[PDB]
RNA sequence: UGCCUCCUAAAAUGUAACGGAGGCGCCCAAAGGUUCCCUCAACCUGGACGGCAAUCAGGUGGCGAGUGUAAAUGCACAAGGGAGCUUGACUGCGAGACUUACAAGUCAAGCAGGGACGAAAGUCGGGAUUAGUGAUCCGGCACCCCCGAGUGGAAGGGGUG
RNA sequence: GGAUCGGGGUCUGCAACUCGACCCCGUGAAGUCGGAGUCGCUAGUAAUCGCAGAUCAGCAACGCUGCGGUGAAUACGUUCC
């Protein structure tokens, strides 16, 4: 059962099957439930096509998705990138951006060890 | 009688007549046939490909595929001659028109973050080449049914002699540009 | 000194080449060009060989010739 | 001058008879070393013919040489009685015939010029002559 | 590795026609329709 | 063009048969022609390039044959047969021209091999 | 050290050196026969993974590809690529040739039998061709029943493979 | 699991980029019990859970010193370290 493009696996409840959406949560989920009228104990394998229609505009009309989530992300970290501001150096450089320890940590932002 | 082919008649024609100054009636344009090729390289290795694509493609084209052996050797691709290296169809007809038909229809806006796909792809004669990236584009295919996503690659040969036409015809058949 | 032998082998000479030219009286049967390939063709009346022989299918005389830049020996009985 | 490699490391003699019949005029400086009669020229004597040329003129002026050794000529090794073998290249030699332009000079100056073109001569095998392009 | 292979007529067992093989490309006792003089036409000629 | 690929492949096709096939005097050559409307056919005995006999479905008696181009065919096919007979050939060699053997080809050979015309 | 290919070799053939180069002592049950169909490489343009080079599409491209295997001669008309059916990778022969000291080696139309493929015409006595081989002797095996040491057998010998 | 990032903010501080803390949404890495080796702990202990304070405008408070909730299993014994 394709939702938007994400297609939700079956045998699974509405209020965290909704969160495996890039950009939908719990919280948000607990209001695309909420405005929808569609209940939280449920099964999706039960999930009706008029109600699978209350859900495919009010998504589209109140929230913001795939791929319009993420050409926007890619779009200010490359405005930073393009602006040469010091987070956007720290970003090239993929030490942490955020003024994180750089001596015994930064392993998130960089790779595994090294060991010269 | 597929219904873009009728409405194809009804107005395309006519309109390439009021776009084209065509002298003759039979140098009006026409995608010619559309070819679906896989490009397997997973499947030199542990040689499966008879019901990821196959059996998809039989839904999908609703024609059963031909497996494009290999003609050459590449110690790069670990691949030598008589593997089975690609998988081709050639669509002519009717059922191409409704497989283009069903695409523009309740397939080809599915694709993720999909917002018209580039018009520069022309090879320079006419004939346009793109691709996709996985099978839930068709509702013919469920997901609880298949394996690991893969995507297909098309030409659209058409008998336009130049870009411009081709494209035009493109358009007005309804593929979507930016 | 070097051993320098490490080409002194050739195989025998095969006597290939044509063995009845034009204008001459053949009888059937006779191989008129024993070679490799066909550098030569058969024309009219003229047969091939297991190993490219072209020889007389029919007495008479012997005539080269050009069909369609193939070169050809025919019998003119 | 070395060929980078060669199809036939041994052949035959190149064959010393007749006219050059390509190469005969001056064709890219505006003199001309030419060769009258037939010679092996190695590369060793082409090399200081060609050094002879270009520090007689020190600057200036360039040189041209239409003729390539690239032609092998065999040694047997030193001590040897015949016929073991061919022996093992190691003279490179270009086949001038009488009549081909051996080296061309284009040089602003005409004396000095002429001076460095017979200097090479000298460093030849071979009788040979100064010629221009008309 | 090529042996060389008889091979026998199936009516009257007349060892007829012999020839060579692969053992390994075709392991089992091969069979072809071969002429037989003795019985005066074509029967199966397999391998003794 | 497709037009233009066909011709070349239907001339590949017959060059390649016509490389064995020949027909002479005695047996000719008995060559076929069909377009997408008409069948012709003709006897060749190419020693000369002399067509000793002809015969196509473009004359009348062929056009209002009742049926289709089988029948079409197979009129011409006796029709070449009877004026090979009246020409005084009774054994030919048949060229496909490129086609393939099949369909009003075939039906044409079959025709001129009933009424006694013998390849 | 035998065989095959080239060059030397002087435009028929042939031609020596401890002259210059390489191959062979196989492989293929299809890589044989036949019928039908096809045309390659390379380059250019466009194309999810995929890039210089995997598959695709369109052009251009007559042979620069390929040919089981060296080289030469050939082969695009294909002998190169593919598919169907097959066993002629026959039996009895063979006019006439090539080559040749001899022994050998090689080609062969065509006739018959019984087949394969083909609608027919036709083609097929292995493989595009030329290496992949070993005289005679002495034996072995299968068949034929030819001889069978007084006679019937047999032993043993003989023929054909 | 909550590092990581984008966006939006509150408070302090003249001032938050170098370099503060806290909050919301979406994003959701390494990590599936850690080798050689090595540490603490005998009872209201280990363990685990919060609370408080000093320093301190604010705080990288997971550091340090304290408070309490639940709350264990084993120790035959000195051969060995
Ligand atoms: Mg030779
Ligand atoms: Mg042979
Ligand atoms: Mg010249
Ligand atoms: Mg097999
Ligand atoms: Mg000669
Ligand atoms: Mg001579
Ligand atoms: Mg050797
Ligand atoms: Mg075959
Ligand atoms: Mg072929
Ligand atoms: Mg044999
Ligand atoms: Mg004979
Ligand atoms: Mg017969
Ligand atoms: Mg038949
Ligand atoms: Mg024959
Ligand atoms: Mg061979
Ligand atoms: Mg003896
Ligand atoms: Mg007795
Ligand atoms: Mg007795
Ligand atoms: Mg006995
Ligand atoms: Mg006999
Ligand atoms: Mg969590
Ligand atoms: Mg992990
Ligand atoms: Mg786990
Ligand atoms: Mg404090
Ligand atoms: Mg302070
Ligand atoms: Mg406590
Ligand atoms: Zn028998």
């Amino acid at each position: 059962a394709r939702l938007v493009g994400v297609d939700l696996p079956r045998d699974k409840r509405m209020e965290v099957a909704l969160t495996y959406i890039f950009g939908i949560g719990r919280t948000r989920s607990n209001e695309i439930l909420a405005a929808t009228g569609i209940d939280r104990d449920l099964r999706t394998r039960d999930l009706t096509e008029e109600q699978l229609i209350h859900l495919r505009d009010y998504i589209e009309a109140n929230l913001k998705v795939e791929g319009d989530l993420r050409r926007e992300v890619q779009a200010d970290i490359r405005r930073k990138i393009e602006i040469g501001c010091y987070q956007g150096l720290r970003h090239r450089r993929g030490m942490p951006v955020r003024g994180q320890r750089t001596k015994t940590n930064a392993r998130t932002r960089k790779g595994p060890k090294r060991t010269i | 009688q597929p219904r873009l082919k009728e409405r194809y008649r009804s107005e395309i024609r006519d309109a390439l007549r009021k776009q084209f100054g065509y002298g003759n009636v039979m140098q009006i344009p026409t995608v010619t046939k559309v070819v679906v090729n896989m490009g397997v390289g997973e499947a030199a290795r542990d040689a499966k490909l008879i019901n990821g694509a196959v059996n998809d493609l039989a839904l999908i084209t609703g024609q059963k595929p031909e497996v494009r052996r290999a003609r050459k050797s590449i110690a790069q691709f670990k691949l030598r001659e008589g593997m089975p290296v690609g998988v081709r169809v050639t669509l002519r007809g009717d059922r191409m028109w409704e497989f283009l038909d069903r695409l523009t229809s309740i397939a080809l806006p599915r694709i993720r973050d999909f917002r018209g796909l580039s018009p520069k792809q022309f090879d320079g004669v006419g004939n346009y080449t793109f691709g996709l990236a996985e099978q839930a584009v068709f509702h013919e295919v469920d997901v609880d049914k298949i394996d690991r996503v893969r995507g297909m690659d098309i030409n659209v040969v058409t008998s336009a002699a130049t870009d411009d036409e081709g494209r035009a015809l493109l358009r007005a058949l309804g593929f979507p540009f930016k | 000194g070097a051993s320098s032998s490490r080409n002194g082998r050739d195989s025998a000479a095969q006597r290939l080449g044509v063995k009845r030219y034009g204008g001459q009286v053949v009888k059937a049967g006779e191989i008129l060009v024993r070679q490799r390939g066909t550098k030569f063709h058969p024309g009219v009346n003229v047969g091939r060989g297991g190993d490219d022989t072209l020889f007389a299918k029919t007495a008479g005389a012997v005539e080269f010739g050009i069909k369609r830049g193939r070169k050809t020996v025919s019998i003119v009985g | 001058l070395i060929p980078r490699k060669v199809k036939h490391r041994k052949q035959h003699h190149p064959r010393q008879r007749g006219i050059a019949s390509g190469g005969t005029t001056v064709n890219f400086g505006d003199y001309g070393i030419q060769a009258l009669e037939h010679a092996y020229v190695t590369n060793r004597q082409i090399e200081s013919a060609r050094i002879a040329i270009n520090r007689h003129i020190k600057r200036g002026g360039k040189v041209w040489i239409n003729i390539f050794p690239d032609r092998p000529l065999t040694k047997k090794p030193a001590e040897t009685r015949m016929g073991s073998g061919k022996g093992s290249p190691e003279w490179w030699v270009a086949n001038v015939k009488p009549g081909r332009v051996l080296f061309e000079l284009s040089y602003p100056n005409e004396g000095v010029a002429r001076a460095a073109l017979t200097r090479a001569i000298h460093k030849l095998p071979i009788k040979a002559r100064i010629i221009t392009r008309e | 590795v090529r042996p060389k292979i008889t091979l026998a007529c199936e009516v009257c067992k007349h060892r007829n026609y012999i020839t060579k093989k692969n053992r390994r490309n075709d392991p089992d006792r091969l069979e072809l329709k071969k002429f037989c003089p003795n019985c005066g036409k074509h029967q199966a000629h397999r391998e003794t | 063009s497709v037009s233009a690929t066909r011709r070349i492949s239907r001339l590949r096709r017959h060059t390649r048969l016509r490389k064995k096939l020949s027909g002479t005097a005695e047996r000719p050559r008995l060559v076929v022609h069909r377009s997408a409307r008409h069948i012709h056919v003709q006897l060749v005995n190419d020693l000369n390039g002399t067509t000793v006999a002809a015969a196509s479905s473009i004359e009348a008696d062929v056009r209002g044959v009742p049926g289709d181009k089988k029948a079409r065919s197979v009129r011409v096919g006796q029709l070449i047969a009877e004026r090979a007979k009246a020409a005084g050939i009774d054994t030919v060699v048949f060229d496909r021209g490129g086609y393939t053997y099949g369909g009003r080809i075939a039906a044409l050979a079959d025709a001129a091999r009933e009424n006694g015309l013998s390849f």
